[PDB]
């Protein structure tokens, strides 16, 4: 059924698994028209598909050619998402398959057990976790190579970087929610924690910069207080 | 003019036939039903009044044969039989007609309720539906599971409706599966319709019977086809004007026959509200849509 707190572990199990968020797909600035009415320019988006037990992150470019002469953009975004998920699940060796697709949103549902009818032994599944995927587009890596794209464009990334060296999947996965959900809540301040000592750098290979494990300890504090201090900030406790 | 003897009636019993139904006491003079309109399918159903989980029946047409009812006091119920005897039969009906043992089948004059649910209902269709090939008639109860309800026990006792499934392969088309989800017009009209029913005809008599084993039987598995087989139309974009124009004279009858009890139990709240507010055919039911709006605005 759902993924929810009770059944955590299950994400660093052998069964292979991936996450599919479908936020960044469908992206849009809102803008006036000389007449004064509003229309939308659509922009480049990413599906963001990740094994949460090895990093390995799947990112889909979503070129804006894709919604020309369409209708029904946001609910033709499911169904683009379930098509691309269903063609990357096709490309894998059957020793690679997933065992289980979980959605971030339970819209992806219907439009991804569609398009896996072919693969009954593949269970799609929501979860009652609210994870942070959205903020996918504020780690500068993965937001340029989606905005220069001129064309579709898989790209493969390990969101984890060489941390599975030094701590479990369970504690890498803690530690990407945390940043995630940092920078989904107060951007900048994220960043400036992140990245205002320019001794610890970002390895070309690398999305996060190289942090020893005392480093992590303190950036990981700093990240629990800005989304306190912004909790603060919101509800004016 | 067709008439359905009973031997006797052993044990207490409200007797349904068709849209009608009257209460026999054990071991009460009664003899059956007579004047039985030739040119219709027809249903004898039984409810013992010491027991209502006995809820069951027979479908049966008299241009097939001689039939009549006979209590099974082993297995405990009323039982259909054929009569291959014509002299015998006749002689038998004319002897319980002389002595007035015999309801008649109440049809007013003016009445076209029963035609209106039975229109495209065949005899053989229910014989495909339920297989016991060595009887001319159907027998039907509460408990019966269908095909599709086996496969989420037994065969041989089960209701072999033609399974619909709305996220199955043979639903959706490799590279049209937003197309086929949202807009079920290919499976209707190309697996459904050309396919598995070949016309109209088959696809309504089979979700008019539905409908009757859903309310008369109150059949679970019936009520579920039944709405099944509105949805898939509903939920079509393209379907030919008159079986629209059919639909909404169906389940206009359908709505009107039902009982106000049992419209909470017999009618999906999710499906009706879709079908007449959401869907394509949304505007496509006047007849339908007023008579739920003025009948059922609790549902809605
Ligand atoms: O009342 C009678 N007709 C039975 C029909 C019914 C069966 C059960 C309720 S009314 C009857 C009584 C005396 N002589 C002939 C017929």
């Amino acid at each position: 059924g759902a993924m929810n707190s009770s059944n955590y572990a299950e994400l660093f199990n052998n069964d292979i698994k991936l996450f599919v968020d479908d936020t960044n797909v469908y992206r849009v600035t809102v803008h006036k028209t000389f007449e004064g009415n509003v229309a939308t320019k659509a922009i480049n988006g990413c599906i963001f598909t990740l094994n949460p037990k090895t990093g390995h992150l799947f990112l889909k470019i979503i070129h804006t050619s894709v919604w020309a002469g369409q209708k029904r953009l946001s609910q033709l975004a499911k169904w683009k998402t379930a098509e691309e998920v269903s063609a990357l699940v096709r490309s894998l060796p059957k020793e690679e398959q997933p065992k289980q697709i979980i959605v971030t949103r339970k819209a992806m549902l219907d439009p991804l057990e569609v398009h896996m009818l072919d693969f009954p032994n593949i269970a799609i599944r929501p979860t009652e976790l609210r994870l942070p995927f959205s903020a996918a587009m504020s780690i500068d890596k993965l937001s340029d190579v989606v905005m220069k794209a001129t064309e579709p464009q898989m790209v493969l990334f390990n969101i984890y970087d060489d941390w599975l060296d030094r701590i479990s999947s369970y504690t890498a996965f803690s530690r990407l929610t945390l940043l995630l959900r940092a920078l989904k809540t107060n951007e900048e301040s994220a960043k400036m924690i992140l990245l205002s000592d320019p001794t610890i750098t970002i390895k070309s290979y690398h999305l996060w910069p190289s942090f020893t494990d005392e480093q992590w300890i303190t950036i990981e504090s700093q990240m629990r207080d800005l989304i306190l201090t912004e909790y603060g900030r919101k509800y004016n406790v | 003019m067709n008439t359905v003897p009973f031997t006797s009636a052993p044990i207490e019993v409200t007797i349904g036939i068709d849209q009608y139904s009257f209460n026999v006491k054990e071991n009460q003079p009664f003899h059956g039903i007579k004047d039985i309109p030739i040119g219709h399918v027809h249903v004898i159903h039984f409810q013992h009044a010491d027991n209502s989980s006995m809820r069951y029946g027979y479908w049966f047409d008299c241009r097939m044969g001689n039939f009549y009812i006979q209590y099974d006091p082993k297995d405990g119920l009323y039982k259909m039989m054929e009569e291959r005897d014509g002299a015998k039969f006749e002689n038998i009906v004319h002897n319980f007609k002389e002595r007035q043992m015999m309801v008649s089948y109440p049809k007013i004059d003016e009445d076209d309720t029963w035609y209106n649910l039975t229109e495209f209902v065949q005899m053989d269709k229910i014989r495909k539906i339920v297989r016991k090939d060595e009887n001319q008639f159907s027998y039907v109860d509460s408990s019966m599971t269908t095909v599709q309800e086996n496969e989420l026990s037994d065969p041989a006792h089960s209701l072999n409706y033609t399974v619909i499934n709305f996220k199955s392969r043979e639903a959706i088309r490799p590279g049209h599966e937003m197309e086929d989800f949202l807009d079920k017009s290919y499976y209707l009209n190309t697996v459904m319709l050309q396919g598995i029913f070949k016309n109209s005809s088959n696809y309504f008599g089979e979700l008019q019977f539905a409908f009757l084993n859903a309310m008369f039987f109150g059949n679970y598995g019936s009520s579920l086809q039944w709405h099944a087989m509105i949805e898939l139309i509903c939920s079509s974009a393209t379907v030919p004007k008159h079986m629209l124009d059919k639909l909404d004279e169906i389940l206009y009858y359908q709505i009107k026959t039902l009982p106000e009890q049992y419209s909470d139990i017999l009618l999906n709240e999710r499906v009706w509200n879709i079908c007449l507010y959401s869907s394509f055919q949304k505007n496509s039911l006047h007849n339908t849509e007023k008579i739920m709006e003025n009948k059922y605005p609790e549902l809605l």
